[PDB]
């Protein structure tokens, strides 16, 4: 029905994980985050917002190593390429972050925010 | 230590003063940004013990003199725009000598954990830096000209890391 033509619905512990980064209890995120992975209950955007936590509350590097892992699960992941030529950017390694970001327009060739840093990093 | 301290926070622009805005479809403008970013870390820091004064509170246009508001540390929060689009990344601005070791320590602290690319600890003559006494920093989280730093400056998620980092810079800069 009608729901094709709207966004795409959060699944129940993605939107338990956001509520609590976006209240500041990142304790509780990771610990919900945590849980999904471990019981093969995550998706994509579990991976990506597990490894955003880390970067919040530990650092970026193990938010990098959190959106990899999530990668070999996901490797057509949009959002997790994505993040991850955000990231190589932000490091300099902008030859990775150019392979990241074709990655994600394999996975989505409209999107514009993918279209745009891959045309800022050629 | 951070907990006792008073922090001002000073987003830039407002009111009648939209900043910069993007060229993309989200137009988004500068003022928008740099108070949702005030905001957000307003709550942030007093719950870490702080108390926290805002130059402004809503949309309202506040001129520069009108910013000079005292604390123990000031942080100007800014999302300006540079000429070429693929420009990037986050600079932290100090001028005089007692505003160096803040911009230093918030240099060091956002590099490690922030998703912008590190433009590093500048010193250059911004008025809101020049006419005051207080240990006072200028930040720019990303430059909204530039398409991939806006998808993260309009992310709640993005600026939180930005957030969490300026807070641990600032519990660094008052260890003592
Ligand atoms: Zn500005």
């Amino acid at each position: 029905e009608v729901l094709f033509q709207g966004p795409k619905e959060d699944n129940i512990y993605n939107k338990l994980i956001k509520d609590d980064m976006t209240s500041g209890n990142y304790d509780n995120a990771q610990n919900i985050a945590k849980q999904t992975i471990n019981k093969n209950y995550a998706d994509d955007q579990t991976y990506y917002l597990s490894g955003m936590i880390m970067a919040t509350i530990n650092s970026k590097s193990e938010g990098m190593t959190e959106w990899e892992r999530g990668l070999r699960m996901f490797p057509k992941s949009g959002l997790l390429n994505f993040e991850l030529a955000i990231a190589n950017r932000s490091l300099n390694d902008d030859e990775k972050a150019l392979k990241y970001v074709r990655k994600a327009l394999n996975a989505d060739p409209k999107n514009t925010d993918y279209i745009n840093l891959e045309k800022e990093l050629t | 230590m951070l907990q006792g301290k008073t922090i001002v926070l000073d987003p830039g622009h407002g009111g009648s003063d939209q900043g910069a805005s993007s060229n993309t479809k989200y137009k988004s403008l500068e003022k928008d940004y740099t108070l949702k970013t005030a905001k957000e870390l307003q709550r942030t820091l007093e719950k870490e013990g702080a108390t926290v004064k805002m130059t402004r509170t809503d949309d309202t246009y506040v001129s520069l003199e009108n910013r000079d508001i005292k604390g123990d540390a000031y942080l100007s929060i800014h999302n300006d725009a540079l000429e070429s689009s693929n420009a990037n990344g986050m600079t932290v601005y100090w001028y005089h000598d007692n505003q160096r070791a803040l911009a230093d320590t918030l240099d060091a602290t956002i590099q490690k954990k922030g998703l912008l690319s590190n433009r590093g600890s500048r010193q250059e003559n911004y008025q809101v830096l020049a006419q005051t006494k207080v240990p006072a920093v200028l930040l720019e989280l990303g430059y909204i000209s530039n398409p991939t730093d806006e998808t993260m400056i309009k992310d709640q998620l993005h600026r939180q890391i930005l957030e969490q980092a300026i807070v641990d810079g600032l519990k660094i800069y008052f260890s003592a």
